[PDB]
């Protein structure tokens, strides 16, 4: 809000992904995000500052922030128009998914896709383009082992999902 | 598809038909070549019919660049400019073009909440079908096929708005240079592109009909001369040029220095003899009112000459008004290899966008016919590439900063080639940055593009210091080092000593404690009369406009007068502020001499720098008037306070830091404090300086109220009881009495010391040491009318060039930018209750 | 407004502006907030003997225009003629 108080809503910044408790992803015009982390570099402190001798409540906030190698303002209003164009391209073809078998938890709502009154594609696109991501809320599991097939691996979603469910025995 | 057709035509004649397809309408067009077959000779069995060859090539290219729509008309006049055609710049064209050049500058991609901008290189897209029509006319007859694009140059008209995505744009271009160089027939065209009639930018292209041509009859050249500034000092000089029959003055006014803005029209008869020269131009005189009036004209006219005499005479006997001031050492903008580009794979995308279907870049067969290394990249593309490069690497991706760009197609680039460019800032012009570039083929290191770009500076603003910062030796290093700066100290002191009897340079250099003016012989009396004539006004209790004398000590008997300042004369207000305005104007002028001043600057000054500002940026007054008004102001505000026996006052000024008192002590805190402490003791006390929020406030008034306040601020600091912290503890009225419980105890102390109370430093108060006049306060409000008189007779109304004041000037009375709107008059009049401005505000309608 | 009408207007307005400036408080805080916000100037060049306004501008930046510059990614560079000779003349070693 400090940052957006200076800019119009076409450069407004919004929360995009919630990767956990202290793991968030912001989206917006790259220069605006640049300014935001500029504010941060002021309100923040270096990592080797040794606040051991100053009591707790009056310590300086410490963080780690850097741009992800992504080249699109996903899960924001910045692509709100692309939603209709993409689903129109869908209507251009026979792109649709039949009834599911394993329940798939929604990312934003957290509900099951088998309980969808709409098709699934029109939902998943609005889910990728505009709506944010509530990951841990979406992965409110009843699960023993978790398999990530995504990219990165040792740097992938697996590691942060691990750190999210550390003591739940998964 | 068929690209080549060789076939017999009517007996013993061959028609080599060279075909090209990718056209305006993709309609295949043929380039008919003719060759005569000769069985008689075998050593040369086939000779090409050379007659009418250029016309066959020209009609081909006409159908190319225009399409079979317009009939090939070769009868184009060279003299008249060539018209273009109104085209609407749409967003789709902009996008296609930017993609074709690979430009990422976000000012051109459509973003919400911001006007879609078009690239400056789009003018050639707008003006090509107008530019190239200049090489078609019959008089310029040559091998159209061996044509080479030599150089291109962009130049935005100073103050022109860059293109938007709705602009209805037309194009007018005229041909300037047609000269048979030893390398061929050069042709230069300049295109003045229009927007609703107003011209926006100029594009200067440069082609070359390579080969050899001796048509010295249809060759010519029109050039505008560099504006030369000739200075006349002796008496022969004025007769020297008056002897020149080509010189012809029409006004019989004396002149010191003259600026010659001229243009010529050459017509050649051989390599170097000029069959005709018509060089007309204007001679201009710079008045002290900064109004430039043409003294006369220049009219030379001759035949079979070897040079333009007017230009030569201007060169050796006068210096030009040069604009490209060069550094002695250029600076590299960025170092490394991050400035590397790559040629496209195919030139067809660029061709279909730029409308340039030149088959040199698209077809192997033509590129081979001209024996050139292959389908080389479009030169215009290579231009726009480096342009978009420097647009971000030199202007930090700010599009509107580039205002002119010119380059020279030194070499050719085949597609897909990787190009590395260097980028260098070498000089300055009109406050915008000169940036020189070289794009060399990185795998061969030979240069390809040597160019030049004029990009703006960051949005700058100039503030000028006020009084209080004075010290001995101001700019004396600059005065000893900068000629143009020395010419303002010398222009000013020799005005002082000849009108007031002292050298300001001596005052600033060896600051003494006293100065004795002497009214000696004739010119001695001719000075003391000036001192006598100074009659200022201080509205007394009578209110009458008492045209009273400043120096009651100077009369028809006083032979000599003495000034005294115990600290040093450089501290006396009437002498310090001339020194300050001189040093500031000297620095400003020396800077401007280097072409360091942007055109969109905003300026202001702090209570003295204001005068040195509107005299510098707006040049409202020459130096001789500026020193007079600043000296008269110093004296007026000086004698304005009734003094003691020593010349000292019961008045003073103090600077306060509202932070050192308490973190809760806001701007409203100390201003409410001044309001109450001045309204109770019925003394005069004002904060006159709003310098820094809660860090620097400077209050003025009688020493009594000043110490009363420097003590209320001490006792509210030791008690930490803030008036704003009483707003939640007390009401609005009972705080007005709460502060009374405190202000009386310290008003007693204000009266407890000798009335000219030497203000002692409070807890968070640092008084103004050295001055005792409460300037910018309503106390001096009486003495304004005489100063207002002095201004309206020292400031020539004709010198006011308001266009540079609107928005660019921030007064200190009204901190919003100067601008002549009715509300602005309202805001200033409700702040000063003037008569002259309210009078014009009532009858405001006399504006449009 | 015809150039002659506005010239009369500008002349009289400027005359009275300077005349009463002599006795009316200098409104420099808001002047700074104008030439820093309404214009967002990058280079602020003070000309004088001592950087009395450079120190008067750095504090204004650090007080009221930090979040504004960060939100807009502006790197305001203050410069005074006293010390910043090489930097204003664009010929710095």
């Amino acid at each position: 809000e400090q940052t957006n108080s200076h800019l119009p809503r076409e450069k407004h910044i919004a929360i995009s992904l919630i990767n956990g408790a202290r793991n968030l992803v912001l989206s917006g015009p790259p220069e605006s995000l640049y300014g935001f982390n500029l504010n941060l570099r002021n309100q923040k402190a270096p990592m080797g500052l040794d606040q051991s001798r100053v009591p707790f409540s009056e310590r300086k906030l410490k963080c780690s922030n850097r741009f992800l190698p992504i080249f699109a303002p996903f899960h924001s209003h910045l692509l709100a128009d692309a939603t209709e164009l993409i689903l129109d391209d869908v209507k251009e073809h026979g792109l649709s998914f039949e009834g599911l078998k394993i329940p798939v938890y929604d990312t934003f709502d957290g509900s099951d896709f088998q309980a969808l009154k709409e098709p699934i594609i029109d939902r998943v696109v609005k889910l990728i383009t505009e709506l944010p991501v509530h990951w841990e809320e979406a992965t409110n599991h009843k699960a023993t082992h978790i398999l990530d097939f995504g990219p990165g691996g040792v740097s992938g979603l697996g590691v942060l999902t691990h750190r999210n469910k550390e003591g739940t025995g998964a | 598809l068929p690209v080549v057709e060789i076939e017999l035509v009517k007996p013993n004649t061959i028609q080599l038909s060279l075909i090209e397809h990718r056209t305006a309408d993709t309609n295949p067009v043929a380039l008919p070549f003719l060759y005569k077959y000769n069985p008689a000779d075998g050593f040369a069995p086939i000779l090409e019919i050379m007659e009418d060859r250029n016309e066959r090539i020209k009609e081909f290219y006409w159908k190319l660049w225009f399409g079979s729509s317009v009939p090939y008309s070769n009868d184009i006049n060279v003299e008249k400019a060539i018209l273009g055609d109104e085209i609407t710049i749409s967003s789709q064209t902009i996008s296609e073009f930017t993609h074709a050049i690979g430009n990422k500058c976000d000012a051109f991609v459509d973003r919400p909440g911001k006007a879609t901008l078009a690239p400056m290189d789009f003018a050639i897209v707008i003006g090509w079908k107008a530019i190239i029509k200049a090489i078609f006319p019959k008089s310029v007859d040559g091998d159209l096929l061996k044509l080479v694009h030599l150089s291109n140059g962009y130049k935005m008209i100073t103050g022109a708005a860059p293109l938007k995505k709705g602009d209805v744009v037309s194009t007018k271009a005229e041909i300037k240079a047609v000269l048979n160089q030893p390398s061929g027939k050069l042709v230069e065209v300049v295109g003045t592109i229009y927007r609703e009639g107003k011209p926006v930018m100029e594009v200067t292209s440069q082609f070359l009909y390579r080969g050899e041509y001796n048509d010295y009859c249809n060759t010519f050249q029109k050039v505008t001369e560099t504006p030369v500034q000739v200075a006349f000092k002796s008496a022969k000089d004025l007769a020297v040029l008056r002897s020149k029959e080509w010189f012809h003055l029409e006004k019989d006014v004396q002149f010191d220095v003259l600026t010659f803005r001229c243009e010529s029209t050459y017509k050649f008869k051989s390599a170097n003899v000029y069959s005709s020269i018509k060089t007309t131009g204007q001679v201009l005189l710079e008045l002290p009112t900064k109004e430039v009036i043409q003294v006369g004209s220049v009219d030379y006219e001759a035949g079979t000459s070897y040079g333009n005499p007017v230009t030569d005479y201007l060169s050796r006997n006068g210096k030009t008004i040069e604009e490209s001031v060069i550094f002695e050492n250029a600076i590299p903008l960025s170092s490394g290899e991050e400035l590397t580009s790559k040629a496209p794979g195919t030139n067809e995308p660029y061709a279909i966008v730029s409308g340039d279907y030149n088959p040199i870049h698209v077809s192997r067969v033509f590129a081979a016919y001209a024996k050139l290394p292959g389908t080389i990249t479009h030169g215009m593309y290579s231009s726009a590439s480096i342009r978009a490069l420097v647009e971000e690497w030199a202007a930090n991706n700010v599009a509107a900063r580039v205002r002119a760009f010119k380059c020279d197609f030194v070499g050719m680039v085949l597609p897909n080639d990787t190009l590395q460019t260097t980028m260098e800032h070498v000089g300055m012009i009109n406050g915008r940055k000169i940036i020189k570039v070289e794009t060399r083929n990185v795998e061969t290191e030979l240069p390809v593009l040597i160019g030049e770009a004029e990009i703006e500076q960051p949005t700058t603003t100039y503030v000028f210091t006020g009084q209080g910062s004075q010290e001995q030796g101001m700019g004396m290093e600059l005065y000893n080092s900068s000629e143009v700066a020395r010419e303002v100290w010398d222009k000013a002191d020799r005005h002082f000593v000849n009108n007031y009897g002292f050298s300001i340079l001596d005052i600033v250099q060896n600051n003494p404690n006293e100065l004795t003016i002497h009214f000696g012989g004739a010119k001695g009396r001719a000075i003391r009369d000036n001192y006598i004539g100074m009659m200022f006004e201080t509205i007394g209790e009578d209110g009458a406009l008492k045209s009273e004398k400043i120096f009651k000590d100077i009369d028809e008997t006083t032979t000599s007068y003495t000034f005294v300042s115990p600290t040093g004369l450089l501290s006396a207000t009437q002498f310090t502020q001339p020194a300050l305005t001189l040093m500031e104007k000297a620095a400003y002028e020396d800077i401007k001499s280097k072409g360091l001043i942007p055109s969109d600057i905003m300026f202001a000054g702090h209570s003295l720098g204001e005068y040195s500002a509107l005299s510098s940026l707006a040049n409202v007054m020459p130096i001789e008037s500026l020193v007079d008004v600043v000296f008269y102001r110093g004296m007026t505000m000086q004698v304005a306070v009734p003094r003691d026996e020593l010349g000292r006052s019961n008045y003073g000024m103090v600077a306060v830091n509202p932070s050192r008192v308490s973190a809760t002590f806001d701007d409203s805190a100390l201003r409410f404090v001044v309001d109450e402490v001045a309204n109770k003791t019925k003394w005069l006390l004002e904060i006159v300086n709003y310098n820094v929020e809660n860090q620097q406030y400077v209050a003025a008034g009688d020493l009594r109220a000043l110490d009363t306040l420097t003590n209320v601020l001490n006792v509210l600091k030791i008690n930490k009881i803030d008036i704003v912290k009483l707003q939640e503890q007390m009401s609005i009225e009972k705080v007005k009495e709460h502060l009374y419980e405190i202000v009386d105890e310290v008003a007693a102390k204000s009266l407890a010391k000798p009335q000219p109370i030497d203000l002692e430093r409070g807890f968070a108060v640092i008084p103004l040491k050295g001055i005792s006049v409460p300037f910018h306060s309503s106390y001096l409000m009486s003495g304004v009318k005489p100063f207002q008189r002095f201004l309206c007779k020292k400031i020539p109304k004709s010198s006011v060039k308001p266009q540079d004041l609107i928005g660019k000037y921030i007064p200190n009375l009204t901190a919003k930018p100067f601008e002549l709107t009715k509300e602005y008059f309202q805001s200033v009049y409700d702040l000063t209750k003037s008569e002259k401005i309210k009078s014009i505000l009532d009858n405001w309608e006399q504006y449009e | 407004m015809k150039p002659e009408i506005e010239q009369e207007l500008s002349h009289t307005l400027l005359t009275e502006l300077l005349a009463y400036q002599f006795a009316s408080p200098v409104r420099w805080i808001e002047t700074q907030d104008v030439f820093l916000k309404q214009h967002n100037t990058e280079r602020i060049i003070e000309i004088g003997p001592s950087p009395t306004l450079a120190g008067m501008a750095n504090r204004t930046i650090k007080a009221k225009y930090e979040s504004y510059d960060a939100a807009l990614s502006l790197q305001r560079q203050v410069l005074c003629y006293s010390k910043d000779a090489k930097e204003i003349y664009y010929k710095p070693d």
